[PDB]
């Protein structure tokens, strides 16, 4: 009767004991709710297998005899043949669906829950939280009690059919939920989100048009986008837990995920926390929303009787409890900490720091980081002559997520050394030059561009010195910075340096690009002309006209950081377009009756449209009709009905499922019977891609 | 093109987001995804965001 067991379902004198305390958490309980979210969940994974986990892309991803750089967790995992692999996402695909349906449903649980992790630590490029969130439920459920409502194997076995239920089945769930939704709030009280800076241009896409009724662009994309993410994420891990605020709280958090839905292409995640938020709900709302129905309805849905007695459970009369009932506390109290720890694990494993915090996926921290690459320079110098050279930024590769971690670049320098003796290269020293700025700052060097990655030093537990730290002190310039980018005409562009002391950009203006400057913000550096070895020392707010088509470099001689910038037009890009400008005014000019005199020779492939019976066109008409061609195909792909946009994305969606059942299949009797002929695989290869039409 | 030349290699000044648009456009895979990033921001911003549910691999595709 206290309003403290009401509120939270308990009084304080269940926690006096450890007795009382399991039998608190081991009470019986609905089993409804649970059912409902494991057919969601299981449904929700199922359409998920054959989309972003792989299935369809598999065949050129593990392609047998490509030689490519994986990264793994452990250098001890290595891939297997490609068969295999189809084979393990059947198995994947086949637990899913015993997931879904509750047939044989530990073992639905293990086989969907072994390979799944097995693929995600394989990858750590394919790292995202939603991801790790899918995986941390499926680890969960594997233990959980859910196949006693709505499942096959109730009928095919009565004793575990509408029975109860542990308390602490629906507590982990909630928890977890609550957990990600708080992290998530609470990592986004940083500088960068407050103030606005990341994600900035998801105020000027048409959901939130009805909001600009009201409000201006620049303080829509700050209260609305932000500030409501953050207090949403702390409502929704808060209101939906007590009695009065549920209606609310869902309410928002739907709109909310909807939105999200909308506007991003996360993929699954969303639809899955909508499964979630009823799990607030009180545990037996399917059955009584089930009972308001006709009789007809109810002969086929799933049972209205109350629930019958379970045998994993505490009843009050004395009952002693037995060991699983113990382990299921001590599971649950576990690995709710555990799950509060991990987030805040960074400062145990130092090796995988850098200006963020530890690898992604696992910290909750959606959408708080923006990063834009400029430039990525990879140099080797031969081990037996001595010769240097270039390789191209991204071979070998299939993700760009190294340019960012230093575990990343280790095991990628490991992998071009490995690789390079293939096109005659001897033992290999490698070095890297990168380039990129997060949240609008300056572009700043990422990685110390005088080290050799293959024999740096690097441990998990040691914090890594070839890392350049974040300059912060340059933080308010973003200011100004912003300006200088609204006062530009549409043709010149304008990038930002921030350099160290002592070290030195080289650069190579291209010939196209002429009425090039540089000039100096804050500091004082050297720019050197190489062409006659003449450099001239620049001090702040002065500018120099740069060569086009040679190389200049620029030293940075302060005892502290040096800020400059670079403002260039292309000029072959405005020449063209001023030629492509005349070409048309003279073409309107003729078609509106002006210019009466004969048209030029080249001039008539333009009317006519088609160059047949005459000489090829010159290229500036061959630009001219691709342009208008591109034109005209944009207008008619954004004037088309919705209907047809709707038709060719479930026929594109239908393709992708047919394509990956196809390769599973064919991969599957490779596997069991052999190999045929060649010939007949280049026909079923050729089959199974085939368009559906 | 595993090995890339000497001057082609210091190039600080070659445009990231509008060399990936006009791949992308230009590319088969791509052209719907070239577009919708012409109209939406440049893919660098995306590919920060970090959380695509596979943006590389939809646009080859
Ligand atoms: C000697 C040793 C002594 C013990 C030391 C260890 C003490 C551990 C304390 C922490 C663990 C407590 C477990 C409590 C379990 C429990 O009560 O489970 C649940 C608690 O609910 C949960 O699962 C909560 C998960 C966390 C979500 C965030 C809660 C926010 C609370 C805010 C302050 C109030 C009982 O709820 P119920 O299903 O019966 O629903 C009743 C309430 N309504 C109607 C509103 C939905
Ligand atoms: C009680 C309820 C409680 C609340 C539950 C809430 C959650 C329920 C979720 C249940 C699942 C609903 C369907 C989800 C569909 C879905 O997610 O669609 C997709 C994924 O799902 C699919 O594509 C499903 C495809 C099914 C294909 C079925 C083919 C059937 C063929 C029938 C014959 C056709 C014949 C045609 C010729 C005549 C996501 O799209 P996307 O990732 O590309 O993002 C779309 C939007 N953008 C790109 C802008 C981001
Ligand atoms: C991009 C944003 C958050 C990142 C994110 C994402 C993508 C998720 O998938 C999450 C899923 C679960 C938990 C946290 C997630 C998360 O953090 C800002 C959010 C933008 C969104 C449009 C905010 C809308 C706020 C609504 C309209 C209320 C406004 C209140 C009044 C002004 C009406
Ligand atoms: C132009 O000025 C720069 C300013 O430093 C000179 O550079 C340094 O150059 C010397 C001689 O080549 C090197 O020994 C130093 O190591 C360089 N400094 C750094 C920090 O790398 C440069 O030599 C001048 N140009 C000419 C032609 O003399
Ligand atoms: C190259 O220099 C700058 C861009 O690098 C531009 O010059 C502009 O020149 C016009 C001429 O009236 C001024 O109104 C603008 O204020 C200038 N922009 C500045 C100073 O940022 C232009 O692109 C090129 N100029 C020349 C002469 O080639
Ligand atoms: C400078 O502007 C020009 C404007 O044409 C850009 O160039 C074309 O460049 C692409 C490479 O991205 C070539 O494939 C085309 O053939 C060029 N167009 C022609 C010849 O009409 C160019 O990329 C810009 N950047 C630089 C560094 O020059
Ligand atoms: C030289 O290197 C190239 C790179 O593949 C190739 O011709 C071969 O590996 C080498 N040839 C000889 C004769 O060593």
């Amino acid at each position: 009767d206290s309003r403290i067991g009401k509120l939270l379902g308990f009084e304080w004198t269940d926690l006096s004991s450890w007795r009382r305390l399991v039998t608190l958490l081991n009470r019986p309980t609905d089993p409804a709710s649970l059912a409902v979210f494991r057919f969601l969940f299981g449904f929700l994974m199922v359409l998920d297998i054959p989309q972003e986990r792989g299935l369809s892309s598999l065949d050129r991803k593990y392609l047998d005899g490509l030689d490519v750089c994986r990264f793994p967790l452990l250098d001890a995992l290595r891939p297997l043949p490609l068969d295999w692999m189809y084979l393990v996402y059947t198995i994947m695909f086949l637990g899913a669906l015993g997931m879904m349906l509750g047939l044989c449903y530990r073992i639905s649980c293990v086989l969907f829950l072994l390979p799944y992790w097995y693929v995600f630590l394989l990858d750590k490029t394919s790292w995202n939280n939603h991801s790790y969130l899918y995986g941390l439920l499926a680890f969960q459920l594997t233990f959980m009690d859910a196949n006693h409502y709505w499942s096959v194997d109730g009928l095919l076995n009565a004793h575990r059919r509408n029975a109860h239920v542990p308390l602490w089945n629906y507590a982990v769930l909630r928890g977890q939920i609550f957990i990600v939704y708080f992290i998530a709030g609470v990592k986004k009280l940083d500088a960068d989100w407050v103030e606005g800076y990341s994600m900035e241009y998801l105020s000027r896409h048409w959901l939130f048009s009805p909001f600009k009724l009201l409000l201006s662009e620049e303080l829509t994309s700050l209260l609305v986008v932000h500030w409501g993410g953050l207090l949403l994420d702390l409502s929704a891990g808060f209101l939906l837990f007590f009695d009065v605020s549920r209606s609310i709280g869902l309410f928002f958090v739907s709109y909310f995920h909807c939105m999200n839905s909308q506007l991003f292409s996360i993929g699954m995640f969303s639809y899955v926390m909508l499964a979630s938020s009823p799990l607030f709900c009180s545990p037996e709302w399917p059955r009584k929303l089930v009972s308001y129905c006709p009789r007809r309805l109810q002969q086929l849905l799933p049972l209205k009787a109350a629930p019958q007695p379970s045998v994993s459970c505490v009843y009050k009369r004395g009952q002693k409890p037995g060991l699983r009932h113990q382990l299921g506390a001590a599971f649950t109290l576990l690995y709710l900490l555990e799950q509060l720890f991990l987030p805040y694990s960074h400062f145990l494993t130092q090796g995988y720091n850098n200006w963020t915090n530890g690898l992604y996926g696992y910290s909750w921290d959606m959408m708080v980081h923006s990063r834009s690459h400029q430039h990525v320079k990879i140099t080797y110098r031969d081990g037996r002559t001595g010769e240097l050279g270039y390789l191209n930024p991204g071979v070998f590769t299939q993700s760009r997520r190294w340019k960012d971690h230093a575990d990343m670049l280790k095991q990628y320098a490991t992998c071009l050394s490995r690789l390079l003796p293939k096109y005659n290269v001897t033992e290999p020293q490698i070095y890297f030059d990168i380039w990129v700025s997060i949240n609008d700052r300056f572009q700043q060097r990422i990685f110390d561009p005088r080290v050799d990655i293959v024999q740096a030093a690097w441990s998990p537990f040691q914090r890594t010195s070839w890392v350049q730290p974040l300059l912060m002190d340059l933080s308010p310039w973003r200011a100004k910075l912003q300006e200088i980018k609204s006062s530009l005409d549409n043709h010149t562009e304008v990038v930002f340096i921030a350099d160290f002391p002592g070290l030195h950009l080289e650069n190579f203006v291209s010939e196209d690009l002429g009425n090039t400057s540089i000039q100096l913000l804050q500091g004082e550096v050297t720019v050197e002309l190489v062409a006659e070895q003449k450099n001239q020392t620049l001090r702040e707010g002065e500018k120099m006209q740069l060569p086009a088509g040679e190389y200049h470099k620029v030293y940075t001689t302060s005892p502290s950081p040096s800020c400059y910038m670079y403002v260039y037009v292309n000029t072959t890009e405005l020449a063209l377009e001023q030629d492509l400008a005349y070409l048309q005014e003279l073409k309107e000019k003729v078609e509106n009756g002006s210019e009466t005199g004969p048209l030029p020779p080249e001039l008539q492939p333009l009317l006519e449209g088609e160059v047949k019976g005459g000489p090829e066109p010159t290229p500036l008409v061959q630009t001219f009709l691709r342009r208008q061609q591109r034109l005209q195909e944009i207008e008619r792909r954004r004037n088309t009905p919705f209907h047809e946009r709707f038709f060719r994305f479930l026929l594109r969606k239908l393709y992708v499922f047919r394509r990956s059942f196809l390769m599973t299949c064919i991969s599957l009797r490779n596997l069991i019977l052999g190999r045929p002929s060649l010939e007949q695989l280049a026909q079923e290869v050729t089959y199974a891609n085939l368009r559906p039409f | 093109t595993v090995f890339l030349d000497h001057e082609n290699a210091n190039k600080i000044l070659n445009r990231p987001k509008r060399y990936n648009s006009g791949k992308l456009e230009e590319f088969v895979q791509g052209n719907l995804e070239r577009e919708c990033m012409e109209e939406k921001c440049s893919f660098e911003e995306a590919r920060e965001v970090f959380e695509n549910t596979e943006r590389t691999t939809e646009f080859w595709k």
